[PDB]
């Protein structure tokens, strides 16, 4: 996979012959990809991948979205109170 | 015979022991060396005094760790030999912290921040702690300075501080070589 | 100083420019050094004969 | 393991422990290098003092020692 | 003062208008904003150079 | 048949190892022998993984053995014995050399050079152990044998470091059988364990043999972080000489990585954030590096909301590790709104991913770090704010309680405001306009030297490569 | 090629169930009508695919909700049935005409020619798969530019009918390829507008913007969404991109826009918006912003992804414009402005203000908020410094990485 943004860190760097073992110790060093725990850790598939539209799946760009709250039933209670409030004054 | 009851009772005084030297840097590497032996194998619940104490000042309520350490001459044994060292802890805390909240505080204001209850005691404090309350007003303003002063006049002095002069003749040099 | 500043930078990426190009040349001067080597051992024999 | 026992009975001030104390820090010095190394000054204090016979020992800890810190 | 025709800002805190009139803008300063922009560009070009090497 | 398969893949090694044996029989030298070790170092790995389990047997009995032939042998007749391709003439040969381990040569007894030999056929176990990836007794025999050997003798530049690979495979089949079971007799094998690396180091130390020096440090930090002997390690770093300028790029990832974990364990977090970005450069992109990346990442996201720096969302977004990173994420999205009521959510959902990382220990410090990203929130959106105001929105319990977490925030900067207790307010002070001031100054200074030190490495680098190729006959 | 984006169009209102009821009860007679006509049963049952047990769900082809207002999307096998019948049929015969075309032979033009007939007839059936290969063939024997050209637009038209954005956007890689290669004008201006509404549907308005004014000017119709809609599409991004001056300046000189004046509820609640939000009357800037969410957004198929974003980013502007002219404002105659109360005003700002593109803080105590947004020298220091610290991460990484290889 992809770190970073995935054409500056991609590009950067390929296997050499000479590299090729030494990065495979460094996962075994680390005891596994992780990424084979975590779904069976959850006991099925996640839940909380999909919380999001970017979260989703990245294919969108960013709308900078973690709350999903519709502000339209907010802003017609505003607007409908403050009206009723001056027409009884 | 390596895990006991008296090794959970004897890294809770030792926890203590750390805090009120008010070292933090001690404190969670040793709370790190724990999470591998006795921490969630015979769990925390006498060990949990430090470590609740070290939450209230992490996010800065001192009303919490006050309340946690009144109820903690509630166990006389040995644990209260630190709670009478780390109540005077809590208000050296607060000392550094009040000369940048307020540059005015009362005399009766001073005194109920700092949880004393006596007038002559709060007085007292402060001849200790360096400050001039003069007329019933604490100047924190006169401390900063001579505190700042100190800093420049140990010598180290001309890199310390740097001189517009200076920084163009180190540019100039590395082109140069 | 803001100038200088983006000057020294502005120097630095034609330097790394520089960097990349010779590495380049490197790269290049490889094959040449193979080639030679298989090469070279017709020459010697042939010079001791004369 | 750690040298914080050794630290503690150097720290002590009953003589028999101190000439143990010597003795065993030159036994793990090698591998507990670090540790040691920061309460050197200790071990120092007592090859000055002339209350001691086991002057060559508490040297010979520091001159393996500070091989390995890198003077 | 969107216009700008005059500059100035609008203070209903007292009520005055401020009238500013000053200059806006360092020419300098600016122009160093577009060579930047430049450099950034120019290195991930460089970047593609350096795909050469690996 | 099978025999013909360890023959075929036999003549591959003994090139690599004949091409070696002349470079360091002319002079030593570290880089050249290096170059040619690291690519053969592969190759043999993945011959032996999918190819017999007696092609390293093979090897073993046709040169000199000194005891690696009854060693190989034990562990052979364990997982399914072996007693072909013992026949003579695979046996009596002793390879083909122009002179210097040649068949005649060797049995003359002119010479006798089984130094680098020994080397080779200790790689080729070490890995096979490896490849098996059985643990229990198999990881005993392997570490007993070949450490004493390689200590009675003083090692040349390039025995030496061949031996700082070898020391990995001992250091990594160890410490999973360990974290396996729990054996209380194996506690008091770790300090033997601590005891060999420490001295391999020293040894190292005296031949000036840079990557083997290197090497070392890394697993000594690893063996630390498992122990908890955090306590330790605060020593280790201050006194570490740690080469840059001649190692292999994994060792220097792996050492960056160490770092911020103890550093940022210390309450440090400032410099925890400039060593874990440093270790994931170097560190690729490829799967081959994939549980690396994952673990430096996490910690990486945990680094900037310890500071109340905080991540962004684009960061999770772009990697295509968001099932891996969700509880990290989750954390971000928490820290941010100023949640208490989330946060003690958050850690407890997913509390077990996080303890396994061993970043659990610095994510309960966030429960005050919570709220105090709360209360810069309030001071941001109201500059001047009631005692009262704030109690109300994240659930402060007096005007007093607030004044307090305020006073503590403040010193270190965060809020950036001051508390007037005579009108009853919390007073943000910023208002910029320090483009007036010396501070840009101190800034565009630093900027200045960063790039200073890029042309030094540079000029160090460009030029060293052309200065070899016109020495080299290629014109 | 013509019927199939008011299809599309319509179809979407059944997707949602937050349009009104009386809206998407007349758009589903419509549908039907045209799933008899131009064979649009395939991608009825399409919008059943992309619910999975969602709201506007009721179909009797598969599972059915109860909790949906839809109620209209109701199958048949009677819908069923008559499909089968019309494929079968239709296929047969429109084929057979088609192969004889092939049989006579010219390489370059005959058969050419006879590969597009197909793809009409796929496209019209909204299948997207046999339709490529069909007119695949046709580009991949030598034709004039223009109709490759087409052709390759034809296709990127069948991925805005599914909504599927990403067909869209590979495809129109192509165009841009061929655009100049062909280097025709008659088409040109169709491919600003697809291009256009690619972008549209996306996140990047900027580019929106400077393609979509040209689309107002000059308007080719074929395959592409009635011209009242082009208008709505051309105010949304003006709005959201461009700031006061740049705005104020678009909007009178594009004759286009004013002799229109409002023909639909979407086109007006979008002109109303634009015109209090430059000439500085904030008390009708307000109900002009719920009308806009309700009219335009909704009912558009590349902007209710965008429905809670447009909402968000316009009260920013707003805001922006108003913080420029006044050094200080007070709570009570910044509320009166708008229209709203006291208490509503406080949420708002206090949830832009901590993201730091509001750029001002408020002083509760003495009501009033204060603007301490630079735009001197500081301000550019700013900007520039944040630009310098990525040049040097830049060349950081780039350097070590070939230092060490």
């Amino acid at each position: 996979m992809s770190t970073d943004v995935a054409a500056a860190q991609a590009q950067s760097k390929i296997d050499l012959t000479k590299k090729k073992n030494e990065e495979i110790n460094k996962k075994s060093l680390e005891e596994d990809d992780e990424f084979e725990d975590f779904p069976i850790d959850t006991w099925a598939n996640g839940e909380t991948i999909k919380s999001n539209a970017v979260t989703q799946t990245n294919i969108w760009e960013e709308n900078w979205d973690d709350v999903e709250v519709d502000d339209d039933f907010t802003n017609e209670l505003k607007a409908e109170l403050d009206r009723y409030k001056r027409e009884n004054q | 015979l390596s895990e006991s009851d008296k090794k959970s009772k004897l890294i809770s005084l030792y926890l203590l022991n750390l805090l009120s030297q008010n070292n933090t840097t001690k404190f969670h590497s040793e709370l790190q060396y724990l999470d591998k032996h006795i921490k969630n194998l015979e769990d925390d619940s006498l060990l949990s005094y430090p470590i609740k104490l070290d939450r209230w000042l992490m996010e800065g309520s001192y009303q919490k760790a006050w309340d946690l350490l009144q109820s903690g001459s509630q166990n006389i044994s040995e644990f209260d030999s630190f709670t009478d060292i780390l109540k005077s802890a809590i208000r050296d805390e607060i000392a550094k912290n009040t000369e940048l909240s307020y540059d005015f505080l009362p005399l009766s204001n001073i005194k109920a921040l700092l949880f004393f209850n006596n007038e002559k005691e709060t007085e007292k404090f402060a001849l200790e702690r360096n400050w001039p309350i003069v007329n019933s007003k604490v100047y924190f303003n006169n401390q900063s300075k001579e505190k700042a002063d100190y800093e420049d006049e140990m010598m180290h002095e001309e890199d310390q501080k740097t001189n517009i002069i200076e920084k163009a003749m180190d540019y100039a040099i590395s082109i140069e070589n | 100083i803001n100038i200088s500043n983006n000057l020294q930078k502005a120097l630095t990426v034609k330097t790394n420019d520089e960097l990349m190009v010779i590495y380049i040349s490197n790269l290049v001067r490889s094959i040449i050094a193979f080639d030679d080597l298989i090469e070279n051992k017709i020459q010697n024999k042939k010079i001791q004969e004369q | 393991t750690t040298a914080a026992p050794l630290l503690a009975l150097l720290r002590e001030n009953q003589d028999s422990v101190k000439t143990y104390a010597l003795e065993s820090i030159n036994n793990v010095v090698d591998q507990l290098w670090s540790e040691i190394s920061n309460e050197l000054p200790d071990i120092e204090a007592l090859y000055d003092d002339d209350t001691f016979s086991d002057r060559e020992m508490a040297a010979l800890i520091a001159s393996k020692v500070y091989y390995n810190l890198g003077e | 003062i969107l216009d700008k025709i005059f500059y100035g800002v609008l203070d209903q805190g007292n009520g005055w208008l401020y009238v500013y009139e000053t200059p806006n803008q360092d020419a300098t300063y600016d122009s160093a904003l577009e060579l930047v922009g430049q450099l950034n560009k120019v290195v991930d070009q460089l970047f593609e150079k350096a795909s050469v090497l690996y | 048949l099978h025999h013909s398969e360890k023959k075929y893949a036999e003549e591959d090694q003994v090139q690599e190892l004949l091409k070696v044996l002349n470079e360091i029989s002319k002079t030593t030298l570290t880089l050249d022998p290096r170059y040619i070790w690291r690519s053969l170092k592969d190759l043999s790995s993945l011959r032996n993984q999918e190819l017999l389990n007696a092609e390293t047997l093979c090897f073993t009995v046709n040169v000199l053995y000194p005891d690696s032939s009854s060693f190989k042998k034990n562990l052979l007749k364990f997982i399914t014995s072996n007693h072909k391709s013992s026949v003579p003439g695979s046996a009596e040969l002793r390879n083909s050399y122009p002179a210097s381990f040649y068949s005649v040569n060797t049995e003359k007894k002119t010479i006798e050079v089984t130094a680098e030999i020994n080397c080779f056929m200790h790689l080729l176990v070490q890995l096979f152990l490896w490849d098996s990836k059985e643990l229990e007794q198999l990881v005993e025999f392997n570490r007993k044998v070949v450490i004493p050997n390689l200590l009675c003798y003083y090692n040349l530049r390039s025995l030496n470091l061949i031996n700082a690979k070898l020391w990995f495979y001992i250091y990594l089949s160890h410490e999973t059988l360990a974290r396996s079971s729990e054996e209380i007799n194996s506690d008091n094998q770790n300090i033997i364990l601590r005891s060999t690396m420490m001295k391999f180091l020293k040894i190292a130390s005296l031949k000036h043999d840079n990557e083997t020096k290197a090497m070392l440090i890394n697993l000594i930090l690893r063996d630390f972080l498992n122990n908890g002997e955090v306590d330790s390690a605060s020593d280790f770093i201050s006194k570490l000489e740690y080469p840059h300028t001649d190692v292999s790029s994994s060792l220097e990832a792996r050492y960056f990585f160490y770092l911020s974990k103890i550093n940022a364990i210390q309450l440090d977090y400032s410099t925890a954030n400039e060593y874990i970005i440093a270790a994931i450069r170097k560190a690729p992109h490829n799967s081959k590096s994939l549980g690396f990346l994952q673990q430096s990442n996490k910690l990486h996201c945990c680094i900037q909301l310890l500071m109340g720096d905080i991540p962004e969302l684009s960061f999770f977004h772009q990697s295509n590790m968001q099932k891996s990173l969700l509880p990290y994420y989750h954390l971000t999205k928490a820290v941010k709104l100023g949640d208490l009521k989330k946060f003690t959510s958050t850690i407890t959902k997913y509390k077990q991913l996080l303890l396994k990382d061993d970043t659990y220990q610095l994510c309960v410090r966030l429960r005050s770090n919570v709220i105090k990203t709360g209360i810069r929130i309030i001071s941001l959106t109201y500059k001047k704010i009631s005692l009262r105001d704030i109690c109300l929105k994240l659930n402060l319990d007096s005007e007093q309680t607030v004044e307090y977490m305020v006073s503590r925030a403040i010193r270190d900067g965060v809020i950036e405001a001051k508390i007037n207790h005579e009108d009853g307010f919390i007073e943000t002070t910023e208002l910029l306009n320090i483009y007036d001031s010396e501070d840009p100054q101190q800034v565009f200074d630093e900027r200045i030297k960063f790039a200073n030190q890029l042309h030094d490495e540079y000029l160090v680098s460009m030029r060293y490569p052309e200065d070899k190729k016109t020495q080299q006959n290629e014109k | 090629r013509v019927p199939n984006y008011e299809v599309s169009e319509k179809a979407f209102l059944l997707t949602q169930s937050k349009v009104s009821i009386e809206q998407r009860k007349e758009a589903a007679e419509f549908v039907l009508a045209k799933i008899k006509e131009e064979e649009m049963a395939p991608y009825y049952k399409y919008l059943c695919e992309e619910y999975l047990v969602n709201n506007g769900q009721s179909d009797l082809e598969h599972d059915e909700k109860s909790d949906s207002l839809n109620e209209w999307i109701k199958f048949d096998q009677e819908l069923y049935n008559e499909l089968c019948k019309k494929n079968e049929s239709k296929i047969k015969e429109l084929n057979e005409k088609i192969q004889k075309l092939e049989e006579d032979d010219e390489g370059e033009l005959e058969q050419a020619q006879a590969w597009i007939n197909l793809g009409e007839y796929y496209a019209q059936i909204g299948d997207k798969d046999n339709a490529e290969k069909t007119l695949g063939k046709s580009l991949s024997k030598a034709i004039s530019t223009g109709a490759k050209i087409d052709v390759m637009l034809t296709i990127a038209r069948l991925g805005f009918f599914y909504n599927d954005q990403l067909y869209v956007k590979e495809k129109l890689e192509a165009v841009n390829s061929m655009i100049e290669k062909g280097g025709d004008w008659e088409r040109r201006n169709r491919y600003k507008t697809y291009y256009g509404i690619h972008c549209l549907a996306v996140r990047n308005f900027k580019e929106a913007a400077k393609l979509l004014v040209d689309s107002l000017a000059t308007f080719t119709s074929i395959e592409l969404t009635s011209y009242e809609s082009i208008a709505t599409y051309a105010s949304v991004t003006g709005l959201f991109t461009l700031e006061r001056t740049d705005l104020k300046s678009k909007v009178i000189d594009s004759p286009e826009l004013l002799s229109l004046i409002s023909t639909t509820a979407a086109l007006q609640s979008i002109s109303s918006l634009t015109i209090s939000l430059y000439a500085s009357d904030y008390a009708s800037y307000f109900p002009y912003l719920l009308e806009t969410y309700a009219n335009v957004l909704i009912p558009c198929k590349y902007l209710n992804r965008h429905a809670d974003f447009f909402v968000r980013e316009m009260r920013r502007k707003v805001y922006a414009q108003l913080l420029e002219s006044y050094k200080t404002l007070s709570l009570k105659s910044m509320a009166s402005a708008f229209g709203v109360s006291v208490a509503f005003l406080d949420n708002d700002l206090g949830k832009f203000i901590p993201n730091k593109q509001l750029n001002c803080v408020i002083d509760r105590v003495n009501g009033i908020v204060e603007t301490n947004r630079p735009d001197n020298k500081n301000a550019q220091y700013h900007l520039l410094v944040k630009q310098g610290d990525g040049l040097l991460t830049k060349l950081q990484k780039y350097g070590a990485a070939v230092r060490l290889t």
